């Protein structure tokens, strides 16, 4: 009768009781090709994975629903109105790798020449002007907790406008896109977050590992505008990045610089060179001072209306580390019996490693079900009384016949048994890390590496045993 | 291959008439194109390259249009030293090729 | 959770909405309409409008945009939660004006299908030129109305449908002629004279009346239908008024399809074996047009419609139509090629025709607040869904995100096509049939004691310590 | 690959936003005051009235005249403008607020930034 | 960017170097609706904003530009010279870029 149109934090109708629980994962790991995914020249089936230091790293953490759990006391809620769910009080991202970085490049850039310190004037193109030059990324480090996927924005190509007529060769159209986070998809590198699949046409711009795929960097004011707070808890961050060297572009310009701008030249200077220019940027020293990672997060009041809770039973965690994106460089002899050294004798391949853990601490939270709270939870996300047992609609049904004993063989009926397939959710579009936290809960707190850090945090040390 | 063929012979022209010359071509090859005036008796001299950008020393009375796959060579006010050789030549500078840019021819005009 | 039952009758806005103290004024400044009276010209080549047509038969349709009381500002003590009651306007006076002097407005087009006279003669010719029509001018009558109403009157003509498929024998027979009513624009016409058929999708010859309706439709409001309707909208204060008189009797081409009988004259002989004609229009003049018994420049209020509700004025929004054919001046206007000549000539001045006509409009508006607990939240829906589609009384979807990204240069090359390309409503729905915009978002005056108006509403009720005693005689 | 084969471009994005909080003040304006702010600057008290008996003067006609046809008659645009702003010869980036406020300061996301600094709490729905 | 016939600008200009200068539109508090107080009174008072706290934001990933010039008077350089310079003819310009503060 008295539905409120505002937003309230979940301060107000979320009680919090006593009972902590910890969780953990084992530890993380993957290997594989840093550059470019190694497929079989026939099929579609990946021999190796490509992982690298520069592509973005999502885990949905996957909850056992405490409404299910056995509690030998059964004072503290009643299951009539009551729901249950889980709070997130602690998180911790760990990772073991020794430091360093990572550099990478293309067999064939596509450079004019240097422009810092040029002697004379340019000589003339040609044809297939292209070099193999190699440099180092910028450096970034983010950490984002949230119940539902990352929100990010890249530069791309949209429709041009219909009452001019277009022309092959013409400047491509663009508009900001907003997407949803994957696993796999690339941090920006200092070339700008735009798509290079449908924006680089010569596909020689950039080092081959963004070459074919969108880079995204993460929509923050996007996020936080958004109601209800669900996106994104808390967040962190620390990049930087300075220029190295100033190449000269080579391709046909597409616009010539108006007459107006410069003094005509003549003699050898008669034309003029490729006027856009392209920097090479490059990531300065990392330290064990600026780090993020590896010490635990006590959050006591998120930035949105959420004050961290999970609906739905799950979490988000996102994380970008390029300080440990050292790639290893084996290589293994077809034949050692060799007295000389002879450079066919050798072959070469590229591995990386990456190492990873997540920790985290669970608080329990129990909800009183109001009607006029029943509808306020059926108008932010829907979903959530059809995950519970409580939205209820009686269908009565008419007590349908069955027919004919026979069924296989001869029966009048034929083909009456027929499968729907509904069973379906959202979100599966999208591929990304899981993990499996079902299994992994515990309610003792000394026995864990993050346990004796959070009451440290809060005192109440509870051990007698003397 | 991309293939210019200007199959045309051209028509007689008075002093002050105007001249159509049409060069097709098979493939597109975006803007570069060049021409030329060939004297029959001394080296060959070009007018106007990327069908727009005249070159110097030539007056603004001759014409460039086309894009494309086919263009076109106008001008008007025929002098007495125009009874020349015309041509038309692409820049796609591919290697499977035999272009040779042939074609074109222009009257003594009266 | 179970909403009680909603009463099955309909009801008078007396007992839902609330009345306060606090009065505004609201006048718009000066309208001015200038073209030909005949038809809007246009070029030889192709359709572009260079004067409108502007003749004083027309309706004038008008469309009131009031400024939303949902975040205006008002002087002290009144207050209201948004959570719980809104607010929305009514008015209780309004005047319709005009400065000019008092004409007539005659017509007429040179190819009118008349053959003879039918009030005097000495012997009937029977002659049948080819189209032996000729030009023949006339009067129109005198009609005055005012129609004020939440949303846009209704007219009716009567015209033509598809009949059942029984017979078809030729394509010289008579069509159904059903009465259909549509919503009046700003453009048509009215004549009590020959009344409201359709002259284009009905008559082929297009060469019945004058010209100023021949191309258009001539409607009539229906004062049936605007009454009959459960709820009182559409009008609540009508004033009619007409005059007619009869003045000559005349003939059509008399290619009669509809024989009279045989038995009803007696044959003769020699040239008295034939028929004369059957079909007789006659032609209308207003007459004596005096300005005694104009119904303008007086301004009447309200305390009871003639429906449910008053003047509550939904979706902030108003219409007014008026129509006069009493200030039809006709401008002769004319002007020369050139002047040297000391001798007036055939073809050295070449003439124009113009028509003007000049409104304004004051209002006095009074605040209305509806309070809503949970009965009346089902009967506004349910008089319209946009009544309570314009407040939100729901909460956020769960992505808002930045409304609109909206970028700097609009026309360039380098952003993709933008602004509106795909027109999702929340618009008027009325978008597709036109009418007069009258821009009215702040105009609006909280004093209204230095308003032409404002003091006739004063002094008709009460004015005790409202003016204030401003500096005094000693 | 050709190097014939593609036209170069550049392109550049660029991003904002703009956040504020506002709060009325108001001004008693007795005899002195308004000797000051004339003083300061004299078009502030053309914003609001104050310094005129009428606001017209005797010398004005019809407030406004609208010639409405939009083309045949004496032109509209034509007439000068005389409300101008005394800042039009300098081009600048135009925003416009005239309808973007709004009362409740829990639901954006400055303004329980706000309410973190001078601390308090909305009334609770529950 | 601009086509050579006309004045109307294809492309306009927008890097990030230059300014930025808004103007905000604060709509005037004489014609709003404040809730609760019999505070105004329409003789002896007015009202104005005042401004309390800013918060402006940007959303682009952090990188930085570069620029030059085709044709740049540059002789020769002077951090390190061995020989003596040469002569300089006509047209002695060459293409170089650079990093602005």
């Amino acid at each position: 009768p008295v539905p409120v149109s505002k937003v309230v934090s979940t301060d107000e109708y979320v009680a919090r009781t006593n009972i902590y629980y910890h969780a953990g994962t084992s530890r993380l790991l993957a290997v594989g090709h840093p550059y470019f995914p190694i497929k079989k020249p026939n099929n579609n089936k990946i021999l190796v994975p490509k992982v690298s230091g520069l592509q973005y790293r999502v885990f949905r953490i996957h909850l056992p629903d405490p409404n299910k759990f056995g509690f030998p006391d059964t004072s503290f809620y009643n299951p009539d109105t009551q729901r249950l769910v889980w709070a997130c009080v602690g998180v911790e991202v760990g990772r073991g790798q020794p430091l360093g970085v990572g550099i990478s490049g293309h067999p064939l850039l596509n450079k004019l020449d240097d422009t810092e310190n040029a002697s004379a004037y340019a000589a003339n193109a040609g044809v297939d002007n292209r070099e193999c030059i190699s440099m180092d990324y910028k450096q970034t480090q983010l950490c984002l907790i949230g119940c539902k996927p990352p929100i990010g924005e890249h530069w791309g190509k949209g429709s041009p406008c219909t009452n001019v007529a277009v022309n092959p060769g013409d400047c491509p159209p663009l508009e900001l896109i907003n997407t949803v986070i994957q696993d796999g998809d690339m941090v920006d590198t200092g070339f700008g977050a735009m798509d290079f699949t449908t924006l680089q046409a010569n596909k020689s711009e950039v080092p081959l590992d963004i070459c074919t795929s969108i880079c995204k960097y993460p929509d923050y004011i996007k996020m936080v505008s958004e109601p209800y707070g669900d996106s994104l808890f808390f967040y962190l961050r620390r990049e930087q990045m300075f220029v190295r060297h100033l190449f000269n572009r080579a391709g046909a310009v597409g616009e010539n610089v108006p007459d107006d701008l410069y003094i005509k030249g003549s003699g050898s200077t008669a034309n003029l060179a490729s006027s856009n220019y392209f920097p090479t940027p490059s990531g300065s020293m990392v330290t064990s001072d600026a780090q993020i990672f590896n010490k635990p997060y006590w959050l006591q009041r998120a930035q949105g209306h959420n004050n961290g809770i999970c609906w739905g039973n799950q979490l988000f965690v996102t994380v970008v580390d390029t300080t440990r994106s050292t790639n290893m460089s084996l290589c293994a002899a077809i034949s050692t019996s060799e007295t000389t050294y002879k450079n066919t004798n050798f072959k070469e391949y590229l591995r990386h490693g990456e190492e990873y853990d997540l920790q985290f601490i669970f608080q329990l939270c129990k909800i009183t079900l109001t009607a006029d709270v029943m509808t306020y939870i059926h108008s932010m996300n829907s979903t959530i009384l059809e995950d519970w047992n409580f939205g209820l609609q009686p269908p009565p049904g008419g007590t349908l016949e069955d027919t004919y004993r026979f069924v296989t063989s001869q029966a009048i009926a034929c083909q009456k048994h027929t499968p729907p397939a509904p069973k379906e959710d959202p979100l599966k579009k999208y591929t990304f890390w899981e993990v499996n936290l079902k299994e992994k809960f515990s309610a003792d707190l000394d026995q864990f590496p993050l346990g004796r850090k959070f009451l440290l945090q809060a005192g109440l040390k509870a051990k007698p045993k003397f | 291959d991309p293939m210019l063929t200007q199959t045309a012979a051209s028509v007689e022209v008075a002093v002050g008439g105007t001249v159509t010359i049409k060069c097709q071509a098979s493939q597109s090859i975006g803007g570069y194109l060049s021409w030329y005036q060939q004297k029959p008796g001394q080296r060959p001299k070009l007018l106007i390259y990327r069908a727009s950008t005249l070159a110097s020393g030539v007056p603004s009375r001759f014409k460039g249009s086309g894009s494309g796959t086919e263009y076109t060579l106008t001008f008007s006010g025929v002098e007495c030293a125009d009874a020349a050789a015309y041509y038309c030549q692409q820049g796609y500078t591919s290697s499977d090729i035999n272009n040779a840019f042939g074609g074109g021819t222009e009257v003594v005009v009266k």
